[PDB]
């Protein structure tokens, strides 16, 4: 047992699940169809890959996955796509209106409409699972609903799964591919009123994305496909851990007591390497020393902040592929001494490692090269509250003058809801500060 | 000892019970105030609209 | 689907509607019997958003036609096109009077004109709002277009009202009561828009004369600039692309605050992308005749349309706003947002269309308020509206709203961060 569910929430949600079930899909072995060859067990089984995956009887493999939108378009493309065959019809939830930008009709106005519909869908998910762990919600931060849509389901989450898991990958706005003048309000507003609901929360800066795409990938002006792509890649490292057998195995639940001292300080930074072009991939073989020193260069972090000017709290190394532990301890060895590496005081320095054999996969047509190893860091710095400081500076330049507040409160918000998610979100850049602070 | 485990996990029903209640009464209450502050809204549209037609009245009124 | 539902009222609301019609018809691959002969399906999808589906394949332009006066539509029939629209939509009655068009005579025929607004309004999946062509000048497009505003936003206050409103200018039409129509229209659209297009024009005929060298513009010259930029603005809401846009996102992340709501809209060429770029935020490219550099950009929205490098488009748009810095209010970031898509309007290779809220809007306003203030101490041609029932406080109250719109446009280009 130990099911997953994955929820998809709006634009960037239900895009990013695209790819990432497209990018599953070829890791297993699993047929646009839902048809898996090598799965001997016919409508069911205990393998890894089941925890993401159910069966039924006729053989089909069949996402544990919601998408949910508040207007037809995206999803539609899900519908008519690629792999419109593995999902149920029930699985892929749309209303009619969208959010419009608007935190407060993705929580409210409109979501409020929807809500009860996706928890039922969500609840005939739960009834097929025999241990569920927990769910995987994928959003963006800016989106009205990414961000209404999600704190209102996580909310509801909390009311009918008790206190089982609740894991995030949050899309962080950046002005490169952003839709809308008032992201850093729904930024704000969703972070304050998740904050309590989620136990993890892997932030992935577009930016960040964006500049990976076209300094290590040499694409001139990235799309969401190309970001996607390498998001799903960064996704697929965290979770395949929970879909791959393997003795070097080590489960995520795992990491995530290193990577949790405090249940608000909850928020990983993630480094993924190695991303390279085919045509410089060409003769060209990464070591281990090589990809591992790749994660504490700060151009290959999902989000944008200095590590080197922080303090760790937790460094966890997730390798894929051809990987043995006496080449990762050598890397390490070498590593520490050579690099600014700092922890508080209060915790131990070691980094937990975790192997898993099976080699990566790309999706036919992309620009990453196939490698033959990679690896995703997961540390826990304080660097990263630098992403929560550039928010709340762009939240504070507008709110002062309460620009753009009119269409909040016009659906039924109040200044206070502001004013109190603002605290918060102070409150926790200062606790990051206060972790980082030496002992008495 | 026995007594002391049994209230540990009693403790632990009893936390993770009353966050579930906290939970429901919050949004609950979010729910509700949002709906009276945007039917107040709408409605204070309507009003002034529907001052717009008294005003037309009189003006045709004026008229004769 | 999210149905726009456009409506055109008086002369010259009808007959920019008309061209607006003929130009997007003409780029969705519509032809006059609204037949789809076309190249590229992002020409329909999202077809629509503007027009009914019909039998036979048969496109019918979501579109209501309005007058107090005959004849105006009879042109409108006969015109290109003239056959597209829906013949129920044609609403007629049988005098560039604001007073009876808002009061009188426009009050007659409303109900009839909200019947067919209905009737379409009952057929949509998701209703995104409504989009008005008028003149603010004259009596129909100004009186009754406004009251048509106030009807409908009563009857639908969650859907987006939408309106391009053609300001007047001596320079284009003599008629001497212009200042009082254009500041009891304003009155109107400070209350009860969510969204106004300032299609000056005054802004029309300087760029006719000076840019395009025509020493005697017409109406036609000056609609053609117009049908240009209402086919830019609308270039997101129609076609498929990274940013899909509706009239509530527009609202959004264009209207800092409810009442600064008046858009200034550029189009270039009247082409290099660096070129485009800097024509578009020239002074000489806008319909609004308003220098930005006398004021501050709150938001804006630029869309180029054409075949054309968007990392180029990119760095070009950084580039403006780095060497214009002072010209974009700081305390709202990233207020500056770029579109791009393929199919360019008629003529062109490469276009880029400009939608600015700036506080050099109350340029405009101010020009109309001392041409209303000249003739409202001499109480000049106030009996023309007295007759009609209305009674002085309504002549001092809008133009004491707009006198308020502009301070307010100036409070703000005055705030600063720090
Ligand atoms: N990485 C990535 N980010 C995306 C993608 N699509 C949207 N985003 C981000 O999401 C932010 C806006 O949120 P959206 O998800 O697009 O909006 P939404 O969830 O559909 O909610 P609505 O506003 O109601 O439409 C933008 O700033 C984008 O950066 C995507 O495909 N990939
Ligand atoms: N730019 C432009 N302005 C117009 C046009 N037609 C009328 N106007 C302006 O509208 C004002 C008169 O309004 P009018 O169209 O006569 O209103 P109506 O007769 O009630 O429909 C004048 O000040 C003109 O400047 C046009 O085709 N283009
Ligand atoms: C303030 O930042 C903005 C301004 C506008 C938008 N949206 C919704 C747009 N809507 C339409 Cl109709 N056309 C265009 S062109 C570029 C954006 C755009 C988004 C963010
Ligand atoms: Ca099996
Ligand atoms: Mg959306």
């Amino acid at each position: 047992m130990r099911e997953c569910i994955s929820i998809h929430v709006g634009q960037a949600g239900v895009q990013i699940g695209n790819a990432c079930w497209e990018l599953y899909c070829l890791e297993h072995g699993i047929q646009p169809d839902g048809q898996m060859p090598s799965d001997k067990t016919i409508g069911g089984g205990d393998d890894s890959f089941n925890t993401f995956f159910s069966e039924t009887g006729a053989g089909k493999h069949v996402p544990r996955a919601v998408f949910v939108d508040l207007e037809p378009t995206v999803i539609d493309e899900v519908r008519t796509g690629t792999y419109r065959q593995l999902f149920h019809p029930e699985q892929l939830i749309t209303g009619k209106e969208d959010a419009a930008n608007n935190y407060a009709r993705g929580h409210y106005t409109i979501g409020k409409e929807i809500i009860d519909l996706v928890l039922d869908r969500i609840r005939k998910l739960a009834d097929q699972c025999t241990g569920l762990q927990g769910f995987l919600v994928f959003h963006s931060f800016g989106g009205g609903t990414g961000s209404g849509f999600t704190s209102l389901l996580m909310e509801r989450l909390s009311v009918d799964y008790g206190k089982k898991s609740k894991l995030e990958f949050s899309i962080y706005p950046a002005p490169q591919v952003s839709t809308a003048v008032v992201e850093p309000y729904n930024s704000i507003l969703t972070t304050h009123t998740t904050l309590e609901h989620s136990d993890c929360a892997f932030m992935v800066d577009n930016e960040a994305i964006y500049d990976i795409c076209r300094r290590n990938l040499d694409i001139e002006r990235p799309t969401y496909t190309n970001l996607n792509r390498l998001i799903s890649q960064i996704v697929s490292s965290i979770t395949a851990s929970l879909r791959f057998d393997g003795a070097l195995n080590v489960d995520l639940t795992e990491f995530q007591t290193n990577l949790v001292p405090y249940p608000r300080i909850h928020f990983p930074l993630a480094t993924y390497a190695p991303v390279i072009s085919a045509e410089k991939a060409y003769h060209e073989q990464l070591s281990v020393a090589e990809i591992t020193n790749a994660c504490f260069e700060p151009a290959n972090q999902m989000v944008k902040c200095d590590p080197r000017h922080g303090k760790y709290m937790a460094c966890c190394l997730l390798y894929r592929g051809d990987v043995v532990p006496k080449d990762v301890n050598a890397a390490i060895a070498t590593i520490k001494t050579k690099r600014s590496i700092q922890f508080v005081d209060w915790c131990p320095t070691g980094f937990k490692v975790g192997i898993n054999y099976q080699p990566p996969t790309v999706v036919p047509g992309g620009d990453l090269a196939k490698v033959q190893r990679a690896v995703c860091m997961l540390s826990n710095t304080t660097a990263i509250a630098e992403a929560w400081a550039r928010l709340d500076h762009k939240f504070d330049l507008m709110y002062a003058k309460r620009a753009f507040v009119h269409w909040y409160v016009g659906e039924g918000m109040e200044e206070g809801e502001f004013s109190e998610a603002r605290e918060d979100m102070a409150a926790l850049e200062k606790d990051y500060e206060e972790v980082g602070v030496d002992s008495v | 000892k026995r007594e002391h485990e049994r209230e540990v996990i009693q403790k632990a029903i009893e936390e993770n019970n009353n966050f579930i209640k906290m939970a429901k009464e919050k949004l609950a209450q979010k729910m509700e105030s949002n709906k009276e502050n945007r039917e107040a809204h709408l409605a204070a549209m309507l009003e002034r609209l529907q001052e717009k037609d008294k005003h037309a009245e009189e003006v045709r009124k004026n008229k004769e | 689907m999210r149905e726009i539902v456009h409506i055109q009222a008086g002369q010259c609301g009808n007959q920019i509607g008309a061209k607006f019609w003929e130009v997007i018809s003409d780029e969705h691959g519509i032809d006059p019997t609204g037949s789809y002969h076309g190249d590229s399906d992002l020409q329909l999808e999202r077809i629509n958003v503007y027009y009914n589906e019909a039998t036979g394949n048969k496109y019918v332009p979501r579109a209501i036609l309005v007058d107090l006066e005959p004849g105006t539509m009879d042109s409108v029939r006969s015109g290109p096109f003239g056959q597209i629209f829906r013949p129920d939509n044609f609403v007629f009655g049988q005098g560039n009077n604001w007073a009876k068009g808002h009061y009188t005579e426009g009050a007659e025929l409303v109900d009839s004109v909200l019947d067919v607004v209905r009737k379409e309004s009952e057929s949509c999946d998701c209703l995104q709002g409504f989009q008005l062509t008028h003149s603010l000048g004259g009596g129909t497009g100004s009186g009754m277009g406004t009251l048509l505003i106030s009807k409908i936003r009563e009857e639908y206050p969650d859907r987006i009202m939408n309106t391009f409103s053609v300001m007047p200018s001596p320079k284009v039409s003599d008629t001497v009561v212009e200042p009082y129509n254009a500041t009891l229209s304003v009155h109107q659209l400070v209350e009860n828009t969510d969204e106004t297009y300032c299609i000056d024009n005054e802004a029309l005929y300087d760029i006719c004369f000076r840019t395009l060298k025509l020493t005697t513009p017409t109406y036609g010259d000056l609609n053609h600039l117009v049908s240009a930029t209402m086919s830019g603005v609308t270039t997101c809401l129609r076609f498929p692309g990274q940013l899909n846009a509706d009239l509530r996102k527009l609202a959004v992340n264009m209207v800092p605050f409810p009442r600064l709501h008046f858009f200034m809209p550029g189009f270039a060429p009247l082409l290099t992308v660096p070129e485009l770029t800097q024509q578009m935020f020239d002074s000489k490219n806008m319909m609004a005749a308003c220098d930005p550099r006398h004021g501050r950009y709150l938001t804006v929205a630029a869309i180029f349309r054409g075949r054309m490098s968007m990392k180029e488009v990119d760095e070009q748009m950084l580039n403006v706003q780095n060497k214009n810095s002072s010209y974009f209010v700081e305390w709202i970031p990233n207020n500056v947002k770029t579109a791009v898509c393929d199919i360019p309007p008629r003529g062109l290779k490469m276009s880029a269309t400009f939608i600015g809220n700036s506080t050099a809007i109350q340029e405009l306003f101010k020009r109309i308020s001392e041409q209303f203030t000249a003739m409202f101490r001499r109480k000049a041609f106030l009996h023309w509206y007295t007759g009609e029932g209305m009674d002085e406080m309504e002549f001092t109250e809008a133009e004491s709203n707009m006198n308020d719109l502009v301070s307010e446009y100036q409070q703000y280009q005055d705030a600063t961060a720090d």
